[PDB]
RNA sequence: GUGAAGAUUUUCACUGACCCGGUGAGGCGGGGGGGCGAGCCGGGCUCUCGCUUCUGGCGCCAAGCGCCCGGCCGGCCGGGCGCGACCCGCUCCGGG
RNA sequence: UCAGUCGGUCCUGAGAGAUGGGCGAGCGCCGUUCCGAAGGGACGGGCGAUGGCCUCCGUUGCCCUCAGCCGAUCGAAAGGG
């Protein structure tokens, strides 16, 4: 008998997905010593629709501590978010919207 | 001494030229495309004779490996005439048919007729 | 001759001596790639009763089989 | 006297306050797999439990022992290959117009004549890749009564002999004026060696853990026990 | 694979084989040193902190100190090292 | 059938495809950053050699020091150019 549809869609041929206009994987910004010991602080520079994503995203901003550099990550926007916004990241990051922490 | 970045790379080694105990070919290949070769003959078609007498320029066949440089200097050479440009187009029976604009000085003229062309 | 207490001791791989080198050269070797070579052989009397000499022109090829 | 101009404007390296400075980061760094192999296969010989037939290589002799015996071993070195054509030569030109006793390397060698105890001492080195070929020595030299040390270093072993590497050296026979040093190391040899194999072959080696194991299992007995015996009495 | 308890087996443990995640494997575990509160006689022990939150700015390629060395005529020019930026360690950190 | 100026040639898109690695009896296959010592570069400084009015500079050879990148490479005669 001929393979049905539901095992035809794990070969990856027509239907993987369309990953072009997507701007980016959103991750959290990876665990260092910042995070793990005090808290580094950036600036949500712009939000972004990502396509075929129901959620939005936001870029913020940081300071690399290591080097003379600002890194850019894209996180999960959290409505009551803004452009502009100072959000902290980090064990000692204070609890409210838009922070993340353990 | 100590280490700042946290990565390791492969440390710059010291790597030395050639020298064979033999040369790997007893001599060097002989220029088979040689300032005789490069051209072949000229054209005399009546196109070409016309063009001859108005734009003061001249016409050979040659092989599709010459340069446009390489005819230059061989025109040069072989007639001791000054080039102004080249222009070269492959002809459909393949020999690459070349336009040799001469200077100004020269005259394409006098040039065909003390070559042979007339 | 250290050659027979050698293969003597080779023959007993059951033991605790040999057992421990066993699984220490076995993590050691599955470590590495599957295809490399050995400066010098693991087993110096196997390798000559296989026909191995120590001079210049014999290497010797590790290489590991998927079970 | 002093230029009012030059201040001082110290850094402060906080969290998120300023960039951090390139300090050592000897530890953290991503070393080459062969480099990360031949470093956790020692912790690994570290970690476990090594039969006493291995580790009795572990047990060496001390310092001034070994540079004692490595200056008693300088004496008997073998000819090199240019001073043992001059031999040949000197011999030939003699003849046309007794060898003295020398070290015994090769393992082979060593064996055959330490099992008919044809030796008088034995040198092993401690640092052979496979053990395998001198593991079964010391038991070897025990049962034969020939006295046998470990020393560390096959390079420096195999330097006494003017090749790279050699994994025993045997003394066999020794002129008169270093009889009584020849016999003053091997009574404390076989006193080291010989005399407490039964210890040798009883110790086993390996099985400790690492520093930080070591350190949390220490401060965890450590608050039972303070929190148990002082309370109680 | 290594231990401790219960009766070869069960439970609780450890990692070191093996597995997953992060990274430009960037500050891990201890010890020391510097403050903040508690309770005793200027002192001792346990514990805690280790420097950034009114704002869409900037922040790297060392200031400062101490100790050596070179050339030139006490002065001039140009270098090196250590603290600044604590020490020792056996797995890069984590999760199984 | 004549081009520095018209196109290809350059770049990369969806994709394709080696090295590391793994698999495979095997031709080879998978995989494209993943189980990698992945830099052939350089402001500047020092040592030494050459040439030119050996002034000053250039080519170097060696050492110190600095250096991220995302993966060799291919992929459009209607995309950028
Ligand atoms: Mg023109
Ligand atoms: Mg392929
Ligand atoms: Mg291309
Ligand atoms: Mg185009």
């Amino acid at each position: 008998g001929r393979v049905i549809r539901g095992q035809r869609k794990g070969a990856g041929s027509v239907f993987r997905a369309h990953v072009k206009h997507r701007k980016g994987a959103a991750r959290l910004r990876a665990v260092d010593f910042a995070e793990r010991h005090g808290y580094i602080k950036g600036i949500v520079k712009d939000i972004i629709h990502d396509p075929g994503r129901g959620a939005p995203l936001a870029k913020v901003v940081f300071r690399d501590p290591y080097r003379f550099k600002k890194r850019t990550e894209l996180f999960i926007a959290a409505e009551g978010i803004h452009t502009g916004q100072f959000v902290y990241c980090g064990k000692k990051a204070q609890l409210n919207i838009g922070n993340v922490l353990p | 001494k100590i280490r700042t970045s946290p990565t390791f790379r492969r440390p710059k080694t010291l790597r030395l030229r050639r020298q064979p105990k033999y040369p790997r070919k007893s001599a060097p290949r002989r220029n088979k495309l040689d300032h005789y070769a490069i051209i072949k003959f000229p054209l005399t078609t009546e196109s070409a004779m016309k063009k001859i007498e108005d734009n003061n320029t001249l016409v050979f066949i040659v092989d599709v490996k010459a340069n446009k440089h390489q005819i230059k200097q061989a025109v040069k050479k072989l007639y001791d005439i000054d080039v102004a440009k080249v222009n070269t187009l492959i002809r459909p029976d393949g020999e690459k048919k070349a336009y040799v604009r001469l200077a100004p000085d020269y005259d394409a003229l006098d040039v065909a007729n003390k070559i042979g062309i007339i | 001759g250290a050659y027979k207490y050698i293969q003597e001791l080779w023959r007993k791989k059951q033991s605790d001596v040999m057992r421990f080198l066993l699984r220490v050269r076995c993590w050691q070797y599955r470590q590495l790639s599957a295809l490399h070579r050995a400066p010098r052989p693991t087993r110096p009397d196997k390798a000559r009763r296989l026909g191995y000499k120590a001079k210049q022109g014999y290497v010797i090829y590790r290489i590991r089989v998927r079970r | 006297v002093v230029n009012p101009l030059f201040e001082k404007r110290p850094k402060n390296f906080g969290i998120g306050q300023d960039i951090q400075p390139k300090r050592d980061l000897t530890r953290f760094v991503k070393w080459p797999r062969y480099i990360r192999l031949q470093r956790q296969r020692a912790i690994l010989y570290k970690r476990l439990k090594v039969p006493p037939a291995i580790n009795q290589f572990t047990q060496v002799l001390d310092r001034q022992t070994a540079t004692q015996l490595l200056k008693l071993a300088h004496k008997y070195r073998p000819e090199t290959k240019q001073e043992k054509k001059q031999r040949l030569l000197a011999r030939a030109e003699k003849k046309a117009a007794k060898r003295p006793p020398v070290l015994r390397a090769g393992v082979n060698t060593v064996t055959t004549l330490v099992e008919n105890k044809k030796a008088q001492l034995v040198v092993i080195a401690h640092d052979v890749d496979p053990i395998e070929l001198v593991v079964f020595l010391p038991a070897l030299c025990r049962k034969m009564g020939v006295p046998y040390c470990i020393l560390k270093g096959k390079a420096r072993l195999g330097r006494l002999v003017h090749r790279k590497t050699c994994t025993t050296v045997a003394f066999t026979q020794v002129n008169s004026e270093d009889k009584g040093a020849l016999a003053k190391l091997v009574e404390a040899i076989r006193t080291n060696y010989n005399d407490r194999y039964d210890e040798i072959r009883r110790h086993w080696g390996g099985n400790v853990l690492g520093p930080k194991s070591v350190a949390r299992i220490a401060k965890l007995e450590k608050a039972k026990a303070k929190e148990l015996a002082t309370k109680l009495g």
